[PDB]
């Protein structure tokens, strides 16, 4: 889910799910996870400004749909907060815009 | 992806067989032929939602294709059997009339009416504003229509335009300095209110 | 304005039910969730529902002893808790989701309930 | 041991989607090599047919079947039906379908009027000339019609070379190990300007003569305001071409009728104005550069 | 995935999204569908999304017949899902209807 | 305009060279093709040139009797039929390719000449 | 026991296209040669034996040892064309192959027209340490450029190499945590040719013919000519914003942009000034606007 | 756009019946039209209508191979031989005509009904 | 805009040990950016030890061998250089330099604001 | 503006070997263009050599069967044919051209700027 109605001014957050295609948590489930993101230099050149380490979760997930204690998948979640650079938007639209 | 010989000079009244030539790759008509092909199509309810019109049923087609260049030459030996498939179909011009071709032609007509300004500063300067109205409507035909090695009927409307524009912008300055006296006042050749959008109408006819 | 309650003092294997009780804009139950938060201990996610229809999501300590229901009708939810342990104690708050990517975030919650306290000895 | 000589042949069906900023272009064809290899047993002792799949299977029992690389493709190339024709005598006859984007040297700063060499480079990948050399090249295209509806208008026949490439980072102690036999094809072909004439470079021209009208003006401030919707229009056009144009990184003819058009508008503003602030008083007269700005712009055209 | 949709008018449109399921080789004497159930994702705000699902997802099994095929052996089983669905007009009324008039 | 030439009457197993003369604005050769027509049956295509050079199209009937040959130079194509049949007995004409895409379809051919009668008897 | 098998590599780079300035990458056409010894084999005849694409898959089956190399900084799996081993008597094992591949680095567009770019290829073992395989040499070959009037990028040097060791914190699961690289480094420089003529050329002429409205002479129409080259600046920013490349942050010609909107606005605002405070004195402001605009200019 | 559906009747089970639909008005072509079926009781329930691909023909699950869509383009009509009729497909039969979308067997797809006509099983 | 100073340098015997730092003060808010060089009389400047793109990872001169670490302290802008089983060939003046641009983390050229430079002298 | 100049040519049994040079001069930007070709009497003008596009490789005429090598010296603004194991086939006059533009270096008509040539005898 993604929202963009403050742009230039948006602040996403950026998502991978993963989950095993057929084994439920009584099978295999994520013990731990870790997440290593890029070493930025300088974010002036970048679209969008990392804010944050990556975020993290192990969850279990039940179906409803698959009828004992055999309907729970083991799935992580991990999360990059991030927020929109608006130099670019600030000085060549919103500014000459403000003038019209 | 299919290729074909397609000609879109008439567009947005145009025609076009598509085609599809099949042939064994490796066999000739010796060791495989295409003894018959039976073709079916859409069931089609209602083709004014359609982009194309589909016009009569499939057309189809076996026949030998003799190449010169297969390096062995046994008798009777070079020779493949292809299928072809055509439909046939008409452009639906429907938004291509009542989009780009109307509004164009009231674009043109309101042109003519700088004959009817009073001043002759007046008629040039506003078929300036009539010169600029064409080339903006040429970019809001351009980003919409399909690119082309030659002109439409669109595009000869879009030239036609320019050129109307272009000879009144001279007929105003002639009429204005024709007889080099400085009271150039002909509003006689200036009362082609008429004869203006009649010569225009003329050329176009050829 | 979200309200908790069915909360209280419960020996070590018993059960809870909690109720969440919804007023205002909102057009269904989905977006609300359960958390917990003990004396000293970070604000933990607990459950919600799922993206796809039939799913629902659990914290990895519910271990399948709770479980989450709607009542969309009375615009509600529950959370039916078994096999409660004294790790479990904790004061149980009800979130409504206001948006973001991350259904197990409580910074994606907002107009939170006052609480209701759960304690297993 | 003397090396296999192997006669290709390239029949190109079309030649399309060129992308001028990539320099790049598409083909989509067949080719043929045939050559002789170690005699074998095939059904009946007749030619032998093998399709796609079964290719392989007769590479792993031993037949001997060289990649022959485009050097100038980019990316793998797009193969379709391929075949093999096994005679008992060793004759092989390998023919493919392949559609493929390909590269090449691309200079349109003369477009619409632009000449362009569409190119073929076929080499073994990893056999030297010792080992396999082309023998001769047969290209084959498509009979025309009418060239009208066409892009691009074919002029001559195609036109082949056999050459070797020697490669200096390849010196082994055995020597002659470092040269490859390479094939090449060329296409000639010139753009169809007739769209671009009727629908950019006449209007265009109509948009700059126009501008010269301001000189007939009486006015000053007529004549200086009327340049204004005269840039206007220009900047107009300019991104009217800029939509339906081809990308590149440096300026053709159109580009450069562009920018002339920035210059006598810009220059005959500055002329509009002299002739009104620097006199003893407007200067009616130098106004009369009715007829000599138009030449003065000819002239420079001219260059 | 294609269906005959009608955008006339737009942005004002209601589309009814279809998905066709039939076995390639199996005719209903040999492979026939039984039953057929869909499930949806679950929507918090619709105010951000293109599109808004009205009413639940629709399904159908019937058969389908084929001349151009031992008789009974002609017809396949078909499942047909149907998502109704309708265009979210607010951005184009107030960025393009709006300053239009 | 299309001249077209080579015809008269053969015994069955016989052979023909039928010749069409082109005259005007037409590019090349490629563009002509040879029909033929029988009283009451339709016009119906039998030869023209391929798209891929080297490569000729022949009715399924011709079955590698007739050969389609042409002089660029004299912008000329010439027919020659061989074994010739009674089944092959109608009047042989000569068109022009205008356009659509379908060498076979007599509906995208025109500038037909007056024809050429081919007449095989027992 | 044993020590590290040494690799020596050579690249050679045909062709790098295709910038993409948002997602900062670059297409890479070329091919990789990689070169080992390893057990002594025999071979027919006893020359150095050849096995292609699909075949290659065969003798690895048997035992043959190919270890995987990855381009780091490659972006999606290379589209990889023929592929060749060549085994020698000897040992020697060498493998060639084309690729085509998009790459990723950092790149500043900040100069444009007038930006330098460092085109680079990393190139590591995906499994082996550098205990089990290093490499000992790189050499790059490039183009060989007939007239660079026509190229896009002007290339600038000779290609520089780099061969180094990257150390994992994670893989502490004795010594083995590290992996040779190879990198290759192209330096260019943009052609901004094409956008000093076109664009930064007329962009200057339309901000300087603004300033002529301090040269009309009532106010009615210092102002109303205002608005023609305020929309002339509008069009013209359209025009750039549809060729030039998308990026998050202004460039020169955006600034110049900029600058002609902030002209023609502080005009409009001494033309309205300058009138309810006819002071024609002030509209001898026709040099003192220039000067004042290109006096900031600088700064 | 009128339709009137007619064939009707009474029968004993394991008979037959072939109804038809005469269309008047402004249609594009018979393909849009399908027939339904209406018990007591019971809602409008889909019976067959054209298939989207030439020679395909959608029939309701209750069908099973007994029923057959047929149509004469020329008269604008279209007929239901239904065969081994049973008492369970008593009902009245109405003739809609598809008035868009892309669900043939939905009636909310469909519009100018006829009267219909009653079929009853005994 | 940065200043950077080195320090932790002196005469050890070969096998012996040293711990470099490297203080940055000034416009920058990371110590990504920053890399340690050397370079002894008769030789170029050459590249030693940097950070890496992914986190996690280090980039070090193939004649490290495993013997030098790079540490951070994002807290106190600072860097260290743990050098062990040090030899005779490690001589050299070690410098610090702060990544200016480009995109080649081991060229000196994208290096600037370098310091003053610690001496390391390694005998037998 | 260019201006090529030959040098080399003379008389040669079969078997011996010559060294042609050709200078260049004028808005020249590198010797890549430039390319070796030769025409016999009463014969059309035909390629010899020319750098490859990629750097490394090197373009000969398949009768050159490694006789020949083509070096340069971008420095100075030449190039160099080496010609060995010269045999009575190769008498020509041997051309010196730069390649104005084109796409295809085996062409004598994407050629200009030609020299007067050198002459090439081989006596056999
Ligand atoms: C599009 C560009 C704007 C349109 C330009 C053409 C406008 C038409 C002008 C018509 C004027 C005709 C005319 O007679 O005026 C002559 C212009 O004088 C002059 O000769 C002054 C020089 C201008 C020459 C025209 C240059 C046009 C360039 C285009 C002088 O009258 P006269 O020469 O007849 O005197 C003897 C009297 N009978
Ligand atoms: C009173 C003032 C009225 C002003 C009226 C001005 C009307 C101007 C009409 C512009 C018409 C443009 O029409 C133009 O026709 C020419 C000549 O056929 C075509 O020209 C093109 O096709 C023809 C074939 O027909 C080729 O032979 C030719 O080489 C090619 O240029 C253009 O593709 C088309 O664009
Ligand atoms: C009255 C106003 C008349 C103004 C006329 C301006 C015409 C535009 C000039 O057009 C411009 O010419 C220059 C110099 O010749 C060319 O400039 C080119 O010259 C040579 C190569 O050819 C190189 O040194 C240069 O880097 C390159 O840009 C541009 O590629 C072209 O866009
Ligand atoms: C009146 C005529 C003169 C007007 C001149 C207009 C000049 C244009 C303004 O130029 C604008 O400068 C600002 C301020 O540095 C830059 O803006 C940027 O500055 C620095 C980086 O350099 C960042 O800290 C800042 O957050 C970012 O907005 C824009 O990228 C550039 O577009």
């Amino acid at each position: 889910d993604m929202d963009f109605r403050l742009f230039p001014f948006d602040r996403q957050q950026f998502v991978l799910e993963l989950e095993p295609f057929s084994y439920n948590n009584q099978q295999l489930r994520f013990s731990d996870i870790q997440v290593y993101t890029e070493n930025i230099d300088n974010e002036e050149i970048d679209e969008w400004w990392i804010r944050g380490k990556a975020s993290t979760h192990i969850s279990d997930i039940r179906y409803d749909h698959l009828s004992p204690n055999q309907n729970e998948f083991s799935r992580i979640t991990v999360r990059i907060d991030a927020v929109r650079n608006p130099s670019y938007y600030l000085w060549s639209f919103i500014l000459p815009l403000g003038l019209i | 992806s299919f290729s074909n010989d397609m000609d879109f000079r008439l567009f947005p009244f145009d025609r076009q067989q598509f085609v599809l030539e099949l042939e064994p790759f490796s066999y000739n008509n010796q060791q495989l032929r295409f003894s018959d092909i039976q073709v079916y199509t859409e069931n089609i309810d209602n083709e004014e939602i359609d982009e194309w019109w589909i016009r009569g049923k499939a057309s189809t087609h076996i026949s030998d294709i003799r190449y010169d260049h297969l390096s062995s030459v046994q008798p009777n030996q070079n020779e493949f059997s292809r299928i072809t498939v055509r439909i046939d179909a008409v452009r639906n011009p429907s938004y291509y009339l009542w989009s780009f071709i109307l509004p164009l032609g009231l674009i043109i007509a309101a042109s003519w009416s700088v004959f009817w300004l009073e001043s002759f500063s007046e008629r040039l300067q506003t078929s300036f504003t009539c010169m600029l109205t064409v080339v903006a409507y040429a970019f809001y035909t351009s980003n919409i229509l399909p690119r082309l090695p030659y002109t439409t009927v669109i595009d000869q409307m879009i030239i036609a335009g320019y050129g109307s524009i272009f000879a009144a912008i001279l007929l105003i300055i002639f009429a204005h300095h024709r007889q080099a006296n400085g009271v150039e006042d002909d509003l006689l050749i200036q009362r082609s209110r008429l004869a203006f959008p009649l010569g225009f109408l003329a050329i176009g006819s050829v | 304005q979200l309200q908790e309650s069915g909360g209280g003092l419960v020996q070590a294997g018993g059960s809870l039910r909690l109720s969440c009780a919804a007023s205002g804009r909102i057009f269904s139950t989905n977006v609300m969730g359960w958390f917990r938060q003990a004396p000293g201990k970070e604000r933990e996610f607990v459950a919600t529902v799922g993206r796809i229809g039939g799913s629902t999501v659990y914290a990895d300590f519910v271990k399948g002893r709770f479980t989450l229901s709607r009542d969309n009708a009375k615009n509600m939810v529950y959370l039916q808790m078994n096999s409660l342990k004294p790790e479990d104690t904790a004061v149980y708050y009800c979130g409504a989701r206001i948006g973001g990517s991350d259904r197990l975030a409580p910074e994606n919650y907002g107009y939170w309930g006052q609480g209701t306290q759960v304690t297993v000895s | 041991a003397r090396p296999v000589d192997v006669s290709v042949s390239i029949f190109i069906n079309k030649i399309y989607g060129v992308n001028t900023l990539e320099q790049t272009y598409k083909v989509d064809g067949y080719i043929v090599a045939q050559w002789t290899g170690k005699p074998r047993k095939t059904p009946g002792d007749k030619p032998l047919i093998v399709e796609n799949t079964q290719i392989e299977r007769w590479i792993n029992n031993g037949l001997w079947v060289p990649a022959l690389e485009f050097i100038n493709v980019v990316g793998s190339p797009d193969t379709g039906n391929k075949r093999l024709m096994l005679f008992p005598d060793g004759r092989v006859i390998y023919n493919a379908r392949f559609l493929g984007s390909f590269s090449n040297d691309m200079d349109f700063r003369l477009f619409p009027f632009d000449r362009q060499q569409f190119v073929l480079e076929l080499e073994p990948f990893s056999y030297n000339n010792q080992q396999l050399r082309f023998s001769d090249i047969q290209v084959y295209t498509e009979n025309i019609d009418n060239e009208e509806i066409d892009e691009w208008w074919i002029r001559g026949k195609a036109s082949t070379h056999i050459s070797d490439i020697r490669y200096d980072h390849l010196s082994s102690v055995q020597p002659n190990q470092n040269e490859f036999s390479r094939i090449t094809v060329r296409i000639d072909a010139v753009r169809n300007p007739s769209y671009y004439l009727w629908s950019f470079i006449l209007p265009l021209g109509l948009i700059i003569a126009a501008s010269w009208s301001v000189f007939w003006l009486e006015s000053f401030s007529e004549r200086l305001q009327t340049s204004f919707t005269c840039m206007l229009t220009v900047v107009a056009y300019a991104f009217y071409t800029s939509n339906i144009l081809p990308r590149l990184p440096y300026t053709t003819v159109i580009d450069q009728m562009i920018i002339a058009g920035y210059g006598s508008i810009f220059a005959a503003i500055l002329l509009i104005i002299f002739a009104h602030h620097r006199q003893a008083e407007d200067d009616l007269l130098i106004q009369r550069s009715r007829l000599a700005f138009p030449l003065g712009f000819l002239a420079i055209g001219s260059v | 995935f294609s269906n005959d949709m009608d955008f006339r008018l737009f942005p004002f449109d209601r589309q009814q999204f279809v998905l066709e399921l039939e076995p390639f080789s199996y005719n209903n004497q040999q492979l026939r569908f039984s039953d057929i159930q869909v499930y949806t994702e679950n929507i918090d705000n619709e105010e951000i999304d293109e599109w808004w699902i009205r009413g639940k997802a629709s399904t159908h099994i019937s058969d389908i017949r084929y001349d151009h095929l031992q008789p009974n052996q002609n017809e396949f089983s078909r499942i047909t899902v149907r998502i109704d669905a309708v265009r979210n007009p607010s951005y184009y009324l107030w960025s393009f209807i709006l300053p239009l008039g």
